[PDB]
């Protein structure tokens, strides 16, 4: 399997995949932001009165 | 039928597109690929002419008027009878004078010559651009075009001209004006020295590069000379239709009062505010 | 009393026709090199004939 | 990514970066000066809580309109 | 005005031609250039000279004479700038291995 | 004049520049979103 | 056999097509004006127009001006045909005519007229090579001589420059054929 | 990998970057120059408060 | 199938490709700006049943 | 049939053809987009029946 | 110029492209009939 | 020109390109009529 | 540092310098005398608190 | 400092310095004839006291 | 032409000049924040 | 022609006297603010 | 040409000598000038 890799140039391959993974973690957390109504949440709770 | 020099000049090749395709003439014309996109667009736009013509209200040459759009259908196609057709008749110019330029660009290269024709022509079409593209584009309705008819296209300039109300004063249009009246005195000029060298009075020798030369310097103080008064006429005419888009693409996209009032950054130069 | 004439018609006319006049002239001085045309038919001279090429006496030394 | 450097002469390629960078300066300052908020020179001495903010919405009184009725 | 080699650029302080004596590549680049040039514009300048004593002109000879006197000027001006560049060569440790002059 | 190995060496900058710029703005879009959503 | 081309087909408007080397016989872009006059252009007071500089005493470079002569010359293929060598003067109205090239790859000189001469960054900076983008450094070899070396006639100027304009469709087989 | 054997890098660098500058500067200005999105003037406005174009009138 | 490449350089039809779809999408977009229901700056935070809609046909 | 092609090189043709096609696909959608009754870009979820008749 | 097996290939390609894009555009017209006829 | 095998690789990265393209164009309309449906 | 004056001509760039300041110096001055704020010609005896102020925020 | 005379023509200093402080004090009599409160001119024989004021900040 | 000993050198004042203008840049910019906030 | 010794020299010239100039435009700076304040 | 070092001291003190005699005089204007009608 490990042949996949023979030809390809491994920064490359870390460049491609360090990207996509932080597009991805950040798509992610302000999507789950908005469903899981945090840190507005934790905003309202030390907000003042 | 050819010129007596002409037949050794008929050689295939110096195309832009379309190859051996269209390399040939009819009479004296050069056909090519921008040849037959010419004829195209010519007739689709003279015949959609002619369409106008018939459905307004005469025949009389003068008076046909195919008009744009009313402004409130912005940057949309209009009802063919209400505008649209004059649309579809820009597009047509616009595709006929394009394809003419590239024409006289493969004629230009198939005679080993420079240039400058073409591109001296895409003055004018940069002119004829800014007044239906650019100019009605930045404010938003194709309706702001001028109208195709030979004396109302005259009533848009007079009511475009007075929206500015004094529009002598816009100070593109006097470095325009500027040009095309020195570009007329310096063809008259230049016609007049190479026509009096050439055509002397009987019995005169024909006369001389130097003759026209000391003529000129006596006209002008200083000596011009041969390809400086061709580069002269170019840049002259040329810039005459330069600033003549400059003049019109700043009226109403960017300056919407009067003219004369433009003119207040003069009078509040701190030197004499 | 002419209603329909006028003085500017009139003139206009008579530029017209010098107008014309002057581009057949034109087109003659036009034709003073290259013509008459070389044609399968044999030689072509188009409309108006050409005024006949020029001789140019250059200066007799300097 | 240093051989950027043999890709130019450095001379001509300091030139250029201080044009882009004066030119820039330029341009974001007077548009700042052009501003109702950043016009500084004649507003800096004010406070951030009195300096002017855009409206989020202009009123209107239905008999009144800013542009002459049209065709 | 301009300088004829550095031209526009001259505006901005770019100026190679001058007197150089530190070692610099940019001016060893144009020394070297300038120093071809010029011997060839010196070699042109004696075979015009020698053409026009063969048709024995006077006049042309006296000028020809000059113009081979001023190229011959520029080509000791130059080589002048390449044999003090290359004195420098010798000694700054970043400098080319091949000589300049 | 390129080579084969001036060429795959100048694609790695060229990839991993544009995919270092493209998570720059990414983050400048987060920004932008939290500060003033456009949906 | 002697005629320069042929018809490509029967039909009217059909182009021809050179049975030669058309830079050479001098067909399409590469024509001359046959006819034209074997002699010297003359000023107004007789003598020869153009002529070397060398040949004129009162002439001289213009003091900001680059000495063209020395300098390489680079020809449309970036190959070197030669160095300047000389300069001939049009003497009616003070200017530049031709160069004449030191041919590298022979012992000819070769005339080039100055409107087939591009200078490096449009002369604003550089001006230390010049470049000729009509003709290969090869064809540099074939560009026809004068008579003499003092003179040149309105014919032997036609068939010169004409062979520079010929390089533009014919120094490449690519030139003539289409972009796309 | 071999596309940049048909692009001289110095010129492709330049018209890459060519291209973002403007690219950039359209959207920045067309973005100031709308209501909601004049930051300059109004950037201090809450998500909430910013202008929203009209709806559709129902009538 | 490849011999279309064979047919044409590549790399002229790749620049006219790259032109052809930025001026397709510039257009579309501004087409799309332009418009009343789709002026995505100014109003694309409002809900689909609250975007504009242009008029119906009359009754009769 | 084929024979078309020994009148007319068909690398020549194909790019002729394209252009022709690309300009008249442009045409045409821009027709209808400025239509009432086709402008699908403001009026498109209508459905047929409430979609503008052009009668007068 | 191009042999007659050259351009009998082609006339094959040239042929079974143009009536699948006729295809393609029929279908096109079809959900376009559908979605709002113009007749 | 180019090599036949020459074409055919590039080929290959030409209809992936394509494929990625319409990939990513496929999903923006697939996001945009979840926001404003046009039909 | 120093290495600078070989890659450009002393005489030059201070040419260069001097004309830019006297141009930078001038305009910032014809900035300032024409405001309101900083007239000074006409108002440079006004106090500080006495000198004009831009319009403010407040409004209904 | 007199090293600065071998790095610039001294004749051509002296040019642009005159002909740059001669355009100088001429911009900077012109601005003040203009202006209110030295337009010596006319009022030259005014008192400090009496000369005009630009307007103020309202304070009201 | 460009060594890379000059190349490597020049870079380490390209950082440090550019480092000192943005620490600038940003100190001008906090100083601004903090007489009138643009968000 | 130029030594580097002369480059050092005018380079300690051009500091100084560019340095020097910003601390007369410091000082004119401090007499503005004090007469009219612009925060 | 060119000029001499001694030639450049010498046109030194002068120049000098100038440019302070004119800021003098440009001194005693402005002290005149604000004892008459101060701008600040
Ligand atoms: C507003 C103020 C300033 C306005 C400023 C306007 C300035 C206009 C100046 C140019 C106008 C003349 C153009 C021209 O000469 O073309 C060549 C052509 C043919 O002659 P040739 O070139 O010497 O010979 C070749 C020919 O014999 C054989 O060639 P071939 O066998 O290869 O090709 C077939 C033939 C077929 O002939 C034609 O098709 C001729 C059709 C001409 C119709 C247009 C006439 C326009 C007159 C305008 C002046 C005025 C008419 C009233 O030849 C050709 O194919 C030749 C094609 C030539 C195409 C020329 C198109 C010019 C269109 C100009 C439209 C201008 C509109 C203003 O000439 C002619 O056919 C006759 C022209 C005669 C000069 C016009 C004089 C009119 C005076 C008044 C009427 C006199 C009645 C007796
Ligand atoms: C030459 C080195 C390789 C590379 C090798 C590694 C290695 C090895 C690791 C990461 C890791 C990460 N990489 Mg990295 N990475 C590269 C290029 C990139 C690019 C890019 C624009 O090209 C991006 C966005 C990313 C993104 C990411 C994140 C997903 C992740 C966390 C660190 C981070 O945010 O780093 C942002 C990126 C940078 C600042 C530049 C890249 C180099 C720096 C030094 C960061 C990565 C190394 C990290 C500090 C190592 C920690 C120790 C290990 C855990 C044992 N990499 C280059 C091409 N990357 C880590 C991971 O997988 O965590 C889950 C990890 O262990
Ligand atoms: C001559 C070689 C050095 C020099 C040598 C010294 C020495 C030695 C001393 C100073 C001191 C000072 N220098 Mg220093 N200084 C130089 C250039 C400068 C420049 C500049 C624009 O280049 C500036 C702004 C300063 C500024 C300053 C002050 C911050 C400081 C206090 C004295 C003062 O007010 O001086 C006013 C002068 C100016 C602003 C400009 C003119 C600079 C003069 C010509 C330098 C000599 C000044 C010195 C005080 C003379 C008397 C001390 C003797 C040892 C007896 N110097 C030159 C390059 N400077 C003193 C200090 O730090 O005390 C705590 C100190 O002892
Ligand atoms: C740039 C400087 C000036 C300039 C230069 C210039 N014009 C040129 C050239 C050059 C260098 C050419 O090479 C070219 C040429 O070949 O001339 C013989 C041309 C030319 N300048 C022309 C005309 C022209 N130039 C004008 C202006 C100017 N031309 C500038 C002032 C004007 C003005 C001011 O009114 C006119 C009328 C043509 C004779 C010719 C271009 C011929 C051409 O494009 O031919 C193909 C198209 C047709 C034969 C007809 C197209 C018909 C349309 C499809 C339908 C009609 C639509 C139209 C908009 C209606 C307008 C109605 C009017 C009453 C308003
Ligand atoms: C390079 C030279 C080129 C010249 C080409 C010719 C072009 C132009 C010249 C035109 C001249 C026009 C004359 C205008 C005056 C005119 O028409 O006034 C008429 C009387 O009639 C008249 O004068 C009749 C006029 C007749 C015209 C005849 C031919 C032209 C004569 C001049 C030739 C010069 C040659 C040198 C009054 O008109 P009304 O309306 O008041 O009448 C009714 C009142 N209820
Ligand atoms: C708002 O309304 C409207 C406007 C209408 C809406 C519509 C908008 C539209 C249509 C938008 C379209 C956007 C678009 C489409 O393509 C956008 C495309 C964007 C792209 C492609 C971005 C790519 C950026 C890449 C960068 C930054 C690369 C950086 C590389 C670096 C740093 C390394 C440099 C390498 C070196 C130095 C080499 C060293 C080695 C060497 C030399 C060696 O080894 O030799
Ligand atoms: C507003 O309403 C108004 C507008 C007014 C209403 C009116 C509208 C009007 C009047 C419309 C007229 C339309 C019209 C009329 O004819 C339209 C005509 C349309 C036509 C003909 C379309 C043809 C398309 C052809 C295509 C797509 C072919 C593709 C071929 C391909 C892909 C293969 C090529 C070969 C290769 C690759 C070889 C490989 C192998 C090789 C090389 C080897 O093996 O060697
Ligand atoms: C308002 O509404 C209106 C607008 C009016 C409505 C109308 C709309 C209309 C009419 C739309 C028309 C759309 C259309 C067609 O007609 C659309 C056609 C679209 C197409 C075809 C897109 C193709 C995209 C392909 C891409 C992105 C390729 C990317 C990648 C490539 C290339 C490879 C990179 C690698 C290389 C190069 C190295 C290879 C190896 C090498 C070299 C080696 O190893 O040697
Ligand atoms: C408001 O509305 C709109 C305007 C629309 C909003 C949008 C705005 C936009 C889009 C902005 C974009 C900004 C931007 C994007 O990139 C901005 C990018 C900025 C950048 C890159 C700045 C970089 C600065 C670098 C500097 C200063 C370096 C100086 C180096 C020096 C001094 C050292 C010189 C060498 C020396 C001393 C010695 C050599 C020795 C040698 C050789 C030896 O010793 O041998
Ligand atoms: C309205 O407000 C808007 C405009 C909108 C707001 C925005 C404003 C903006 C953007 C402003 C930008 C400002 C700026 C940015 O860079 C400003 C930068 C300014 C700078 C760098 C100034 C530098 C001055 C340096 C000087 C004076 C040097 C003098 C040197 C002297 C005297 C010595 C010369 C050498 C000698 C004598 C030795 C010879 C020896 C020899 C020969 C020998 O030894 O032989
Ligand atoms: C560390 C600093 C060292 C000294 C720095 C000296 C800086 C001098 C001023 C720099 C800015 C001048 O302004 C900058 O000039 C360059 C000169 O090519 C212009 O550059 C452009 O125009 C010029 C002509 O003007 C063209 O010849 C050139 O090919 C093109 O790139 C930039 O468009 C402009 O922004
Ligand atoms: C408003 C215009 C500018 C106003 C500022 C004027 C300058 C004010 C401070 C001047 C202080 C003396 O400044 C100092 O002069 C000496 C020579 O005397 C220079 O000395 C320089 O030349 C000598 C040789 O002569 C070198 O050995 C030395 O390395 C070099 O720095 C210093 O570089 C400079 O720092």
């Amino acid at each position: 399997m490990h042949r996949i890799w023979m030809g390809t140039d491994p920064h490359i391959i870390m460049s491609a995949l360090g990207s996509f993974l932080v597009g991805a973690v950040l798509v992610m957390h302000i999507w789950a932001y908005g469903q899981f109504n945090w840190p507005a949440t934790l905003k309202a709770k030390y907000a003042t009165p | 039928a050819m010129l007596s020099f002409e037949k050794k000049y008929r050689v295939r090749g110096g195309t832009l597109i379309g190859g051996d395709l269209f390399d040939f003439w009819f009479g004296p014309f050069y056909v090519g690929f921008f040849g037959v996109t010419t004829i195209f667009f010519v007739t689709l736009g003279t015949l959609l002419c002619v369409w106008g013509a018939a459905m307004g209200p005469t025949w009389n040459l003068w008076q046909i008027n195919i008009a744009p759009p009313d402004l409130k259908y912005g940057l949309g196609l209009a009802p063919l009878r209400e505008g649209g057709l004059w649309q579809i008749i820009t597009l047509c110019a616009l595709g006929a004078f394009g394809s003419w330029a590239l024409r006289q660009a493969e004629i230009a290269r198939k005679l080993g010559m420079g240039m400058h024709i073409p591109w001296a022509y895409g003055g004018a079409i940069l002119a004829y651009t800014t007044l239906v593209v650019i100019r009605p584009f930045l404010l938003g309705a194709w309706g702001h075009g001028f109208p195709y008819g030979i004396f109302s296209h005259l009533d848009w300039v007079s009511n475009v001209g007075y929206q500015y109300l004094h529009f002598h004063y816009n100070p593109a249009h006097m470095i325009a004006v500027t040009f095309f009246f020195t570009n007329c005195l310096a063809l008259a000029m230049h016609g007049s020295l190479i026509l009096s060298v050439t055509n002397p009075p009987k019995g005169t020798p024909t006369g001389t590069s130097e003759q026209e030369n000391v003529f000129f310097r006596d006209l002008l103080g200083y000596s011009i000379g041969a390809i400086g008064i061709h580069r002269l006429g170019l840049f002259l005419a040329v810039g005459a239709a330069v600033w003549s888009a400059i003049c019109i693409v700043i009226s109403g996209p960017f300056w919407t009062q009067g003219w004369p009032e433009w003119w207040n950054w003069w009078l509040n130069l701190p030197i004499w505010k | 009393m002419m209603e329909y004439i006028d003085g500017a018609q009139i003139a206009l006319y008579a530029f017209w026709l010098f107008f014309f006049g002057l581009i057949i002239y034109l087109r003659r001085e036009d034709k003073r090199e290259g013509y008459p045309l070389e044609s399968p038919q044999g030689p072509r001279d188009g409309w108006p004939k050409g005024a006949p090429k020029k001789t140019y006496v250059h200066r007799d030394h300097g | 990514m240093h051989r950027i450097w043999l890709m130019y002469d450095p001379r001509r390629v300091m030139v250029a970066l201080v044009g882009f960078l004066a030119v820039l300066a330029l341009v974001i300052h007077f548009v700042l000066l052009s501003s109702q908020r950043y016009s500084w020179i004649e507003n800096g001495t004010l406070g951030a809580d009195q300096a002017p903010v855009g409206a989020s919405a202009p009123a209107a009184a239905a008999e009144m309109s800013p542009l002459p009725p049209g065709r | 005005s301009v300088p004829v080699n550095d031209g526009i650029w001259a505006w901005y302080g770019i100026d190679d031609d001058r007197p150089m004596a530190a070692w610099s590549r940019f001016h060893a680049t144009r020394c070297v250039e300038q120093l071809a040039i010029n011997r060839a514009r010196v070699g042109a300048a004696e075979w015009a000279l020698a053409d026009v004593q063969a048709r024995g002109i006077v006049p042309c000879i006296a000028k020809a004479a000059a113009h081979l006197a001023r190229a011959r000027a520029e080509l000791a001006d130059w080589e002048a700038q390449g044999h003090r560049l290359e004195a420098a060569r010798k000694v700054t440790p970043g400098a080319w291995t091949t000589p300049v002059i | 004049g390129m080579t084969e190995e001036e060429a795959r060496r100048f694609h790695g900058y060229m990839v991993t520049g544009t995919l270092g710029y493209v998570v720059v703005a990414s983050v400048a879009h987060f920004l932008a979103w939290s500060w003033r959503p456009w949906f | 056999s002697d005629v320069k081309f042929v018809p490509a087909d029967n039909y009217n408007g059909s182009p021809i097509i050179p049975t030669g080397n058309p830079m050479i016989d001098g067909v399409g872009p590469a024509s001359w004006a046959e006819d034209r006059r074997d002699e010297p252009d003359l000023t107004y007071h007789g003598s020869h127009k153009i002529v070397p500089m060398r040949l004129d005493p009162t002439f001289s470079i213009a003091k900001g001006d680059p000495d063209p002569r020395g300098l390489p010359v680079i020809a449309a293929d970036k190959q070197v045909a030669g160095t300047v060598v000389e300069l001939w003067v049009n003497r009616s109205e003070p200017q530049v005519s031709y160069y004449e090239v030191q041919l590298a790859s022979g012992e000819r000189r070769v005339l080039l007229p100055t409107g087939y001469v591009q200078w490096p960054n449009f002369g604003l900076w550089g001006n230390d090579k010049l470049l000729v983008k009509s003709i290969t450094a090869a064809q540099f070899a074939n560009v026809p001589a004068t008579k003499r070396d003092d003179q040149i006639t309105l014919l032997e100027e036609d068939k010169i420059c004409a062979y520079y304009a010929g390089g533009h469709m014919y120094a490449f087989a690519e030139r003539s054929q289409p972009i796309i």
